[PDB]
């Protein structure tokens, strides 16, 4: 993945 | 150019389902209209440079969230209300977007936690940079 943040909520 | 940051508003907590950190297809179950969310800018940090994923990528909740409120680490963008389900944001210079879901309002759904999302974003082969980041957050609902 590397590049994100944190958006686990879909 | 200039980037843009697309939250689709949505009602319930995953069905099962694993959580994706990129595209996916909408499920269209009652979204929420008239959500609150407003944009915080982290300071130091500049997605602008490689040097700016790496130094976001060591970021703790503890120094944006620690005692459940933003500190002094964040900045102040803008506030909008999400209307139709749907919310847009243009107009964003390479940094890092957080959304916080604000309590007024929502009478019969409770405050969902927060979500952080580094805006642009690179592409998923990694090759270039997307200028619009799509990102569906679910809200979790009173009772």
């Amino acid at each position: 993945k590397n590049a994100g943040f944190e958006l686990p909520l879909t | 150019e200039r980037t843009s940051i697309a939250v689709h508003a949505l009602m319930g907590l995953p069905t099962g389902q694993p959580a994706n950190g990129t595209k996916l297809d909408s499920i269209g179950l009652p979204k929420v209209d008239g959500m609150s969310f407003t944009l915080y800018r982290v300071n130091e940090i500049d997605l602008t440079t490689q040097a700016g994923w790496d130094a976001a990528s060591k970021i703790k909740l503890e120094e944006l969230y620690t005692n459940g409120h933003p500190t002094d680490k964040v900045t102040k963008v803008a506030t909008k209300k999400t209307e139709g389900g749907v919310a847009k944001f243009d107009n964003l210079t390479p940094a890092l977007y957080l959304v916080v879901q604000e309590l007024n309002g929502a009478e019969a759904v409770v405050r969902s936690q927060p979500f952080l999302v580094a805006a642009p974003q690179t592409n998923p082969t990694g090759d270039g940079w997307l200028q619009d980041v799509h990102v569906y957050p679910k809200h979790q609902a009173l009772s």
